[PDB]
């Protein structure tokens, strides 16, 4: 939750891919870390579902944007190691 | 010669040949690599050399 | 007692089952092959039509697979809230998740193709039949194909909307403004407009009024026309090119290998006449490019403008290349041998004007293409090309173009 | 001796030879050579195969092959026929047609480049020598295609070669 508040999950210019923009983020970093040091996403990370209802996020639990951007980077990189 | 001279504890000697070696030399080694002839990273013999030149000198 | 025994039931079961329970309960079907359970995607279909029913089956066939279709092209991006005050209640939409419009239109075009092929494992494909499109009836799996060319479009639209954006967004508004609607002010008018791709044609009216309407109110003294005039035919352009080339790319994956009986004549969207139709669009830009860009032009637009007039005029006779691979000369020669004529009139109005204006590579690329012996034999003369007619008198010689060319010669030559 | 070589297949003992013998000015200059040399180039070619050691000689090989096919058609537009100069052409275009799929940056990528402008000069020069003996057909239509040949031929780029300094060379 503190990792995806350092990322700024605000909309962009609307010309640009959120899987292309959010591989600048150290959320993604730290995914793509657990990748090559060997670690499964799938067994790992927590929920989708229940990262969303931990209450920490606070102002990003009501952005849309963040709501969508987080599953697809979730499932981009989880069913990449499948 | 300054591997073997400061092994054989001739530290003036070392600092004889650290005198021979121009000072400019470290950015002559770069400029040969930017005109061509050699690729944008320097020849990994020289590179390291420069780098033992500089433990040398420190 | 409950469990087992409580009678699941709730929305009626299956000794009824309206039309709307038929699409309802097919959609249920195709969001199970979406889960690749497909032992429970079939039993859904063979029971909503199964095998042994009447004639009419077939009829809420067609009209189920196309709207689901059209559902699909038309529908609601789920993941974004601007939408939250703006989708019904009971609405069973296909989610299309991705936060940007191009991402949606690509969402949609991966979905069709798998509606595509749910229509082919489940069998579906061997029963589909004409269902009425434009006022006329038109083979299913032809109407499946142009959904896909409209998205097909749209996704070129929408990248040249990431260039040429109120241009774009302007032609958007007086299309939106042709339906009558209210703009949601949570959304934009291109939100509203890459909604319904079932629809996304109609730009191609509207943009030739902005056109128009800049060739009314600006002065001729300015570089902004010839910017309007290359910005509108690379849109017509590019979409009409998405059209044709998907519709040539997968003209296996909407096929009949067989069939005993007589399809209806098919006239797909880019090959429309009426009053909007995509004909009268070309034939509109036709006019305006001569009679208003190419006589204040310089080499080098009058150039850039020719090769998009080149690219338009091929899409209109494309549109009756086809045409006349429906109609058919054995059994319904009264609509045929007119609309080859209809076709053959059209073929000089648009081509005589690349030859008189000295374009002769440009008017020969083209009538090499669609047969056109007058203006290949006009070319060759008004360049004196006799090795250019030597190549003509052998390369169309299964068409008997020497007989007519010696006609040529004989007349007025 | 690349009959002798070639008859006994030792086909990259002849090419070896030809990388020897193509330093001799006194052959280059000859038509029956370069025609030799293109010739054995191609049935080398037709020997090799998918290893990792052939992707180095068959590198070359297109190297030398277009470049004796320049060398050869410029040696053809000047002693030889016009048929005799489109089948060569026509041969050359073959050529270049496989070496095309290679977009990279090594000296085959560099020598096709080039050799795109080698291709359409020497078009070019096919067109006006068709223009020198064919009586019955107009000048514009040849001058024109001829003068698109020449302008390819001229912004094709000029390599963009590093001066080492060992290498006396040109």
């Amino acid at each position: 939750c503190k990792a995806l508040q350092r990322d700024n999950w605000s909309s962009s210019d609307g010309k640009d891919d959120p899987i292309e923009v959010s591989k600048d983020s150290i959320f993604v970093k730290i995914l793509q870390k657990l990748l090559k040091d060997g670690i499964q996403l799938s067994e790992y990370l927590p929920e989708v579902k229940d990262l969303l209802q931990a209450d920490q996020l606070g102002s990003l639990k009501s952005n849309p944007y963040f709501e969508f951007v987080l599953k697809a980077n979730y499932e981009y990189y989880v069913q990449g190691q499948i | 010669i300054m591997r073997k001279f400061l092994a054989s504890k001739k530290h003036e000697a070392a600092k004889e040949v650290f005198v021979k070696i121009p000072q400019d030399s470290i950015a002559e080694i770069y400029n040969q690599c930017e005109e061509q002839g050699m690729e944008s990273p320097l020849p990994a013999e020289d590179d390291n050399a420069i780098r033992e030149h500089l433990c040398i000198r420190a | 007692p409950n469990s087992e025994s409580m009678i699941f039931e709730t929305t009626t079961k299956n000794e009824t089952i309206a039309q709307e329970d038929k699409i309802k309960l097919l959609k249920a079907a195709f969001l199970q092959y979406c889960r690749k359970d497909l032992g429970h995607a079939q039993m859904v279909v063979d029971e909503l039509f199964s095998s042994h029913s009447d004639l009419d089956s077939d009829s809420e066939l067609d009209r189920a697979v196309t709207q689901i279709s059209v559902d699909l092209m038309d529908d609601y991006p789920a993941s974004d809230p601007r939408w939250a005050e703006s989708v019904p209640e009971e609405a069973p939409g296909f989610s299309n998740t991705s936060l940007i419009i191009l991402h949606q239109l690509e969402d949609k075009m991966k979905a069709h193709s798998f509606l595509m092929d749910f229509i082919h494992q489940v069998g579906l494909f061997g029963r589909l039949g004409s269902f009425p499109v434009r006022g006329t009836p038109m083979a299913t799996r032809l109407l499946l194909c142009e959904h896909a060319e409209k998205l097909s479009a749209a996704i070129v639209l929408k990248n040249h909307h990431s260039r040429l954006s109120d241009l774009v967004n302007t032609a958007i508004l007086i299309a939106l403004n042709k339906r009558e609607y209210e703009i949601p002010s949570n959304l934009t008018p291109a939100d509203v407009f890459f909604r319904e791709v079932s629809q996304v044609d109609t730009i191609c009216e509207c943009l030739l009024e902005h056109e128009e309407q800049v060739l009314r109110d600006a002065p001729m003294d300015s570089i902004e026309w010839a910017e309007v005039v290359i910005n509108v035919n690379n849109i017509l352009k590019d979409m009409l090119q998405a059209a044709s080339h998907y519709r040539q790319n997968r003209n296996s994956l909407y096929r009949r290998e067989e069939s005993l009986e007589k399809e209806p004549e098919y006239v797909p969207w880019t090959a429309t006449s009426g009053p909007g139709g995509i004909r009268t669009v070309i034939i509109r830009q036709h006019e305006i490019v001569l009679k208003v860009a190419y006589p204040q032009a310089d080499s080098n637009l009058r150039n850039i403008v020719t090769e998009q007039l080149v690219a338009l005029i091929d899409c209109f006779l494309d549109g009756y290349v086809s045409q006349l691979k429906s109609v058919d000369k054995s059994s319904n020669r009264e609509r045929y041998d007119n609309l080859e004529m209809e076709y053959l009139q059209k073929r000089s109005d648009l081509l005589s004007p690349l030859l008189s204006l000295g374009q002769y590579l440009w008017a020969a690329s083209l009538a090499e293409k669609y047969c056109d012996f007058d203006i290949l034999v006009q070319m060759c003369e008004q360049t004196d090309n006799q090795s250019r007619l030597q190549r003509y008198m052998t390369q169309f010689a299964d068409q008997n173009f020497s007989d007519f060319l010696f006609r040529w010669y004989l007349e007025k030559g | 001796l690349v009959e002798v070589y070639r008859s006994t297949k030792r086909l990259k003992d002849a090419v070896a030879h030809c990388h020897e013998a193509e330093r001799n000015i006194a052959l280059r200059s000859s038509l029956e050579w370069n025609s030799c040399v293109v010739q054995t180039l191609k049935e080398y070619l037709e020997s090799l195969q998918c290893l990792e050691s052939d992707k180095s000689d068959w590198r070359a090989t297109n190297t030398d092959l277009l470049l004796a096919y320049a060398n050869l058609m410029l040696l053809t537009l000047s002693t030889r026929d016009v048929q005799e100069s489109r089948e060569l052409l026509q041969s050359f275009d073959s050529a270049l047609q496989s070496v095309k799929s290679l977009g990279g940056n090594d000296e085959l990528s560099a020598t096709f480049l080039e050799m795109k402008g080698h291709f359409y000069m020497h078009a070019g020069s096919l067109l006006l020598k068709m223009g020198q003996h064919s009586s019955n057909v107009q000048w514009r239509a040849l001058s024109e295609l001829a003068a698109l040949c020449y302008l390819i031929a001229f912004q094709v780029p000029r390599p963009k070669i590093k001066l080492i300094k060992g290498e006396a060379g040109q």
